[PDB]
């Protein structure tokens, strides 16, 4: 529906991307003689995985799950850009602008904090 | 007076204070156990149970 800021404020929903009904399994036709654009792109991380340091003997590193400590400050949104139609037929999104980075700190077992710039700049 | 090596014989006919001594020894042993683990936790490397 049409919610208002006062509906959302303080709930954690401002950090959530919008969603589509289970019944949206259509298709968007792409008119090669047309020019297109992403008017809003929203990314909402749900899990952060960090590769562990396989000791000298190694064998193989794993991607270990981590705990987020910086709260509902993680999503990328309001990202815009043009959707080009290439001539092989493919589509290419070229980010122009948006809120396209969030600093995030997750914590590994043992207590090591791992900051990162979660991002899709360019 | 009592020699140093017999001070604790004053408990031999004092069951309450004998219980009090036994409690204090039990307190000290459990405190040790607690302090020893905390030291081991503060010094233990868990990153390689192989080598
Ligand atoms: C489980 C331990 C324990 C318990 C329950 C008792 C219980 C008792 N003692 Mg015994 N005693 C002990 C250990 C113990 N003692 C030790 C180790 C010694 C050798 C010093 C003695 C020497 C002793 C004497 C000489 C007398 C008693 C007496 C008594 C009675 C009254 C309390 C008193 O004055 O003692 C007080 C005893 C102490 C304050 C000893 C404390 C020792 C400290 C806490 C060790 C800490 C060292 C240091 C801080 C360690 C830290 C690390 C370091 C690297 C810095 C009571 C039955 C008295 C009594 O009625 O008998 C007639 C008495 O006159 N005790
Ligand atoms: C459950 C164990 C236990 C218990 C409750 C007792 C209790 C007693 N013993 Mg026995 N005894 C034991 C084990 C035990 N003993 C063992 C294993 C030995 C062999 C070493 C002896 C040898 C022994 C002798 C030769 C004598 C006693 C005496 C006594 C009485 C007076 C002790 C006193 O005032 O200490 C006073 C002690 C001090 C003020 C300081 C001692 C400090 C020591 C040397 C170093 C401290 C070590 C440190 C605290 C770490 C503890 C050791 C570790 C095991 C935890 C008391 C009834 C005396 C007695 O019969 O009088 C009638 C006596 O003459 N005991
Ligand atoms: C049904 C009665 C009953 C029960 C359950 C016990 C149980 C116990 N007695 Mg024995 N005792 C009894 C009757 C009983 N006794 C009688 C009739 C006498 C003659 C008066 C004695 C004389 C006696 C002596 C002289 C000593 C004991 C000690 C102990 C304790 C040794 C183990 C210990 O400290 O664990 C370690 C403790 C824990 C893990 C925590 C225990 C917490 C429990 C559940 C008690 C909670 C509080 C409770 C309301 C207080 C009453 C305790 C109860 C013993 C009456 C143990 C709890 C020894 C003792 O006190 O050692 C310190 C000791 O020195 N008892
Ligand atoms: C089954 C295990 C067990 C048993 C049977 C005992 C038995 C005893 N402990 Mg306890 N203790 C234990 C585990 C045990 N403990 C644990 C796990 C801890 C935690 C680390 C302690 C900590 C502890 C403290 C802090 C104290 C005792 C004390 C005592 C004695 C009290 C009765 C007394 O007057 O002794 C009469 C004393 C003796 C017979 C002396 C026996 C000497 C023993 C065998 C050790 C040998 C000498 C020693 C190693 C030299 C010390 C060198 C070092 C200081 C550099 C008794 C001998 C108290 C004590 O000794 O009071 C004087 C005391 O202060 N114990
Ligand atoms: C938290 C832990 C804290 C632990 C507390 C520290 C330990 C506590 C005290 C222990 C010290 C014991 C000293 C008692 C010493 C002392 O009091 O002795 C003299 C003492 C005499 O006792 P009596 O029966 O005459 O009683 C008189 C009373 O006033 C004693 O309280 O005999 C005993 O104690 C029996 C054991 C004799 C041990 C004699 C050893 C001889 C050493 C000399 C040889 C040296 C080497 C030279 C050859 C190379
Ligand atoms: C009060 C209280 C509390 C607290 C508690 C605590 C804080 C405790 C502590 C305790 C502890 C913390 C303990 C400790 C202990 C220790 C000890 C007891 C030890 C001893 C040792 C020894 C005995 C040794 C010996 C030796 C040497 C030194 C050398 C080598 C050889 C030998 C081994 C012989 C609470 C809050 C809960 C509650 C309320 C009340």
């Amino acid at each position: 529906q049409t919610l208002t800021y006062d509906d959302i404020v303080g709930t954690g929903l401002a950090n959530k991307c919008p969603t589509l009904d289970d019944t949206a399994r259509g298709a968007y036709p792409i008119d090669s003689s047309q020019t297109y654009r992403i008017a809003r792109l929203c990314l909402q991380p749900t899990t952060f995985l960090v590769k562990e340091e396989p000791k000298n003997k190694r064998q193989e590193a794993e991607f270990v799950p981590t705990k987020l400590v910086t709260r509902e400050t993680t999503s990328l949104d309001q990202i815009q850009g043009e959707l080009k139609v290439n001539s092989d037929g493919s589509l290419t999104f070229v980010e122009e602008d948006g809120i396209d980075f969030q600093p995030v700190t997750v914590q590994m077992a043992g207590g090591e904090r791992i900051p990162l710039l979660f991002t899709v700049k360019n | 007076g009592l020699p140093w090596y017999r001070v604790h014989t004053v408990l031999i006919n004092d069951p309450g204070r004998l219980i009090a001594a036994h409690l204090m020894h039990t307190a000290l042993v459990a405190g040790w156990a607690g302090s020893m683990a905390l030291y081991e936790l503060a010094t233990f490397d868990p990153s390689d149970p192989v080598l």
